[PDB]
Order: C-alpha cells, then structure tokens, then sequence
C-alpha cells in the first residue's frame, strides 16, 4: 500500500520532472531494450534504431500515463481503468516485464535528480511504480 | 542445472511412458488456458474464449505436438541444451518474437501435466528431476536472443 | 480478482483434499525443497528430508491456512492479517518463492487428483494460491 | 553472461572511477531501505530502525564496504564469475543461509546508486554493460546453490 508519505515523495519527486517525463520516459525505455533486450519482442513492429521517433512518442505516452497515475495517485485503479483494459485484453505482456522497465525507470530518474533521489524517494519510487504495474496486470486473467 | 546419473535415468524412464503428442496438446493447451495472456501468439488458430475451446482446438493440438516433439528430442543432449536449441532460440527471437518467459510458464505446466497424468508415480524426486529438465531447455532457448 | 467460478472451482477442489490437507502441505514443502534448493535458506533449523517430523508439522499450518482462507475467500487480507504480519515482520520470505511453494501445490494437488484437477480448475487454484501470496507479502513495505 | 571486449572496457573504465567504500555502503543501505525484509540477516547490526539508521550505520557501512570489495575483485575473473565465486556461493548458501534472490536485489540497488552518482555518464550502454554483470555475479554467486 502506497502510505501518505510515499504519495508525498512520489509526487514531489515526479513534480521536479516535470516537462522532463516524455524524455525520462523515452530514456527509460531504451535502457530497457538495451539491458534487457527481450523486451524488445514486444516491439517488432517498431523502429528501434538509435533515437527512434518511434520509440521517443511511446516513451511520452508512457510518462503520460504515470503522469496521470501520480494525479490520481489515491485512486490508481479507477485512473489506469482504461490502460488496464488494453494491456489484459490487446498487449499482454507478460508481468515479469513491469519489473524491467520499473527498474529502468528509476535508473533514469536517478541519473537526473541527483538531490530528490534520496533513500526514501527511491523506495517510495519503487512501491509506486510496483503499485503501477500491479493495476496494469490486474485484469490478465 | 545438471542431472545427477540417477536423475538422468529417472528423467528417461518416465519420459518412455510419455505419448509425447497427447501430453504436448495437454501442456500447450493449459499454458493457454492458466496463463490467457500467452495466447497473443496464437490469434490465427481462431477460437480460444472457453477452457474447452482451448484444449480441442485442433490448431493447439497440432502445434502442442510440435512444440513437445522438439522438447522431447532435447531429451536425448541433456549435456549441451544451449547447443541443441540454438537455431530455435534464434528463431524464437529474430522471426517469432516469443518473451522467453513463455518457455519457463510452459516448463511448469508440463510438469503439472506430467503430475496429472502419472500421479504418485510423479515422486517429490522425479519432479526435481523434471524441474532441472524444464529450466534447462528454457534457459536454452533464452540463451540466443538479443 | 477471484471470479464466481475461481471460488467454485477452488472450493470443490480443496473440499475433495480434506483430510489429506496436511499430508498435501508437508508433501508439497519437500516438493519445494527437492526442485528448488534455495528454499531450504529459510528452514536452518528444520530436518528437511524425507519423514521429517519439523516439515510434517509445517505442512499442517500451511494447510490450515489455506483452508481458513477458502472459508473467508472474500476477505483474504483480513482473515490471513495475523498471518501476514508475521511474514511481512519476522519470517521476511523474498517474494519470489512464494510462487515456487505455490507451483509446487498445484502439482501435489495434480497427483492426487486425477478427476478435479482440469484446466479450468488448475487455472482457479493457481489464481488463489497467488491471491493469497499477495496478501501474505503485502505487508512487506 | 558473455562480456564483449567493447563492454569489458566500459566496465573497467567507470569503475576505475568508483569510490567503493561510499558506494558499498550506499549500496548495502538502500537494499536494507527500499526492500527492508532484507534486514532478517542483519539483526547484530543493530539499529537499523530508520532511513538515516540504516545509512549511518557504521556495521551497514562496512559490511557493504566488504561485499563490494569482493564484488571489485570479481571484475577480474569476468570471464570465469562462476569460478571465482564458487567459494563465497557455498558460504553463503551452507553458512549464512542467504537466498540468492538477495544478489539479484543487490544488484539492481547497485545499478541505481551508479546511475545517482554519475549521472549522464552513466549511459544506457554503460548500464546494460553493468546489468550483464551485476546478473552474472549474483549468477555465480547462485551457482553452487544445493
Ligand atoms: C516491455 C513491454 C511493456 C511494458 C513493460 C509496458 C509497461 C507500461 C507502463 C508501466 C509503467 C505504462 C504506464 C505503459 C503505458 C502504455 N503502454 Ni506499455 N508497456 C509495454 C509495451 C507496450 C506496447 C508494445 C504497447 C503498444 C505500442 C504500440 O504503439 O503498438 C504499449 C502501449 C502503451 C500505451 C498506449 C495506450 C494507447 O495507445 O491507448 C500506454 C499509455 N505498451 N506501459
Ligand atoms: C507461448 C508461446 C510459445 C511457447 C511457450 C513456445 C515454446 C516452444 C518450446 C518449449 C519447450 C519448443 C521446444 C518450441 C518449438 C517450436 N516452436 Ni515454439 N513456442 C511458442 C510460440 C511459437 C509460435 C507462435 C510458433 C509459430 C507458430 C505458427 O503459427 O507457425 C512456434 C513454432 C515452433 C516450432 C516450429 C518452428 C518453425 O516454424 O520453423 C518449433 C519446433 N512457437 N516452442
Ligand atoms: C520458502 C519459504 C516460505 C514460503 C514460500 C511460505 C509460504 C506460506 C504460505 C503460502 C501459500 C502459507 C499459507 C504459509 C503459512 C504459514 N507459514 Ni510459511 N512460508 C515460508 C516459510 C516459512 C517459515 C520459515 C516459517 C517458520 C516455520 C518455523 O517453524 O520456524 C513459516 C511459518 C508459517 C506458518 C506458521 C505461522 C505461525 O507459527 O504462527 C503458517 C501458517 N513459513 N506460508
Ligand atoms: C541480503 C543479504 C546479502 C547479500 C545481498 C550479499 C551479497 C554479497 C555479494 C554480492 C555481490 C558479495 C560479493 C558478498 C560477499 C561477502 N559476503 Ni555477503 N551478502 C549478504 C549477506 C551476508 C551476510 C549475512 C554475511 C555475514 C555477516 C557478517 O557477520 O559479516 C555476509 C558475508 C560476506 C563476506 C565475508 C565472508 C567472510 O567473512 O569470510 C563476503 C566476502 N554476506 N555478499
């Protein structure tokens, strides 16, 4: 469960990223492909070359998402309805995979707040992007 | 990862009483129905919205067969698992685009199958022996994606 | 989320194990143990081969659990809330081989159910023994 | 893992640069706060009842000092892990009584506190070169598991 001060952490630290996500979330995907390359056999039909337009636009359309997710971070689930739906019913990537690119996420995220990314924020960030992926596989099966 | 001797032999012995395409529809099939993500791959063998609709689709079966015979010939180079799935990681990768993850759900639900199937025959041992079998190949089909 | 056919199909299958709940427990602990050695880093002080009187008793507590949470199948994180304290605060299991003991139930209950053990039913019973590792970790941080 | 040439000097050259003390214990520390059920192997530790506990620690502090120290010394054998870690893989599983999963927590906290500490140098090259090789060392450090 997300405390009030993770909510707190996870918000402040998103808030200093600001217009940053789309890039932070491009970043982190690409760190993904390149560490954990069979990610990547969820993206054949992508451009997956170096700086990849592709990749960049499906980078801010993930940051939106989280964007969104620390908006309504008291009600994730109803927030992430939508997106859950898609990612049960269309994509279907497998749930190890979450784990990935959380990870990615939070490498990126500490690469670029040398300040925020404190102990604390890093495991408030950790439980948050967990949570994510938690309302985004809640419908597989 | 490697079998002790007996457990090479325990593997072998239960294997020889395996019909390998009755029991590779049987774990294909339940990977379907337990896991429904992984039937993203199978949009082509047209219906998959019941349990049974799953298990008698004829185009489940047929590739459950063929999925389980290449498993089964494995069996045979239990010392070089990475060799011997070389070319179907490769293809598992570059033309398939299957997360190897897959392999390592389908590994555990051929040993569920194996248990439904042989019942206190499959011992506490012979699983163990199973386990190390199922991790082998999954990890050697995982071995050539990039 | 468990469906109205999970809990039938859950309910029917654990009812037809009964009595065997505690044998099927101890057997599935030394499946868990046999398959997957790294398991055995939580029980230093157990005998843990064959006939072990330690894991018999085990057994029985994990069963009696399981079952307390069919009869409560609706309110898992509060009828199992004493039990997952002690695993969040003192027992501190990693996550991950909640799903190795949970594997091995399936297949303990596959050998010893030919009839009630069908996809759909396999495919309830590994739904719920994941509901309840969730709820047993959910503590945790 | 198979480290090319290219990423075996990629390796060597940051971590050249790497104070090992502060990142050790950094490393160790955050492992005890983002995933404290880590903290069942550290009770004689002592106080590890907050953040800044855990940090501060001076038992946290050494002790993190002593397992990247050994990590540093693996980073010579990148080609033999399994060889080099065969010793410390028995001591841990025989001795300590340390599921492996630990390594693969350790690992990725490590990864992250590189990633706080050099910024944009820590490029997403640099980091797959290092998660090749926080895998491979919790890999070996597994391997001789029983
Ligand atoms: C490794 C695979 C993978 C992971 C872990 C993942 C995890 C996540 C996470 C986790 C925090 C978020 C917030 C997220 C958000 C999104 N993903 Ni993800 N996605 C993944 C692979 C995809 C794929 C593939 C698509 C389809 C993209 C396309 O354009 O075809 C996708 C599509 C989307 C979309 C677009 C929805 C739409 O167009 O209506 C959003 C938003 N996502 N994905
Ligand atoms: C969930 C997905 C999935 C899994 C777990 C899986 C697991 C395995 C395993 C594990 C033991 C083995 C030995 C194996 C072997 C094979 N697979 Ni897999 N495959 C999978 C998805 C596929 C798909 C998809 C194809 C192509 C099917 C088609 O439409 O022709 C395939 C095709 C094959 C072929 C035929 C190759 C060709 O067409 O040239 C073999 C042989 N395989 N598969
Ligand atoms: C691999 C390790 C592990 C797993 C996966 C696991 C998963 C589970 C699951 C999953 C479905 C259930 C229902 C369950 C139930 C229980 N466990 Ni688990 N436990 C585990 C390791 C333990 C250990 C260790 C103890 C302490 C036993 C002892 O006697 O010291 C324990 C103790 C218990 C007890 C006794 C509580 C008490 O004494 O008050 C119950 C009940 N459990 N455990
Ligand atoms: C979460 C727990 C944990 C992790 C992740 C971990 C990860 C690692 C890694 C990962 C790269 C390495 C190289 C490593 C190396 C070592 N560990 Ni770890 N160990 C861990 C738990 C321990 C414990 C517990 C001890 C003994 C404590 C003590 O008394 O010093 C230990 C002791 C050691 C020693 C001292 C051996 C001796 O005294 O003879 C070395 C060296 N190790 N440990």
């Amino acid at each position: 469960v997300l405390s009030p001060a993770d909510k707190t952490n996870v918000k402040a630290a998103w808030g200093k990223v600001g217009a940053h996500a789309g890039e932070y979330g491009a970043e982190a995907l690409e760190r993904m492909f390149l560490s954990f390359p069979t990610t990547k056999t969820y993206f054949p039909h992508f451009d997956l070359s170096h700086g990849s337009a592709q990749v960049k636009g499906h980078g801010k359309k993930v940051a939106d998402a989280l964007t969104n997710a620390v908006a309504h971070v008291d009600d994730m689930p109803n927030a992430l309805s939508a997106l859950s739906d898609l990612h049960a019913h269309k994509l279907r990537v497998d749930p190890v995979n979450f784990k990935l690119l959380s990870h990615c996420l939070l490498v990126t995220l500490a690469a670029h707040l040398p300040a925020e990314f404190t102990p604390a924020v890093h495991a408030s960030l950790d439980k948050f992007l967990a949570s994510v992926s938690t309302v985004l596989t809640s419908k597989y099966r | 990862v490697h079998l002790t001797p007996e457990e090479k032999s325990a593997v072998t012995a239960l294997w020889g009483k395996v019909n390998v395409d009755e029991v590779g529809g049987e774990a294909l099939g339940r990977l379907l129905v337990v896991y429904p993500w992984t039937q993203r791959f199978f949009e082509s063998f047209g219906d998959l919205s019941t349990p049974d609709a799953v298990m008698g689709n004829p185009k489940v079966k047929a590739h459950g067969k063929k999925v389980l015979g290449a498993f089964s010939d494995g069996l045979a180079h239990l010392d070089n698992l990475k060799g011997t799935f070389a070319t179907l990681s490769e293809l598992h990768c570059d033309k398939l685009h299957v997360d190897p993850e897959n392999f390592r759900l389908l590994g555990n639900v051929l040993v569920c199958v194996l248990a439904h199937h042989f019942g206190k025959e499959f011992t506490p041992p012979v699983q163990a022996a199973y386990q190390k079998v199922v991790a082998g190949v999954a990890n050697a089909l995982a071995h050539k994606y990039h």
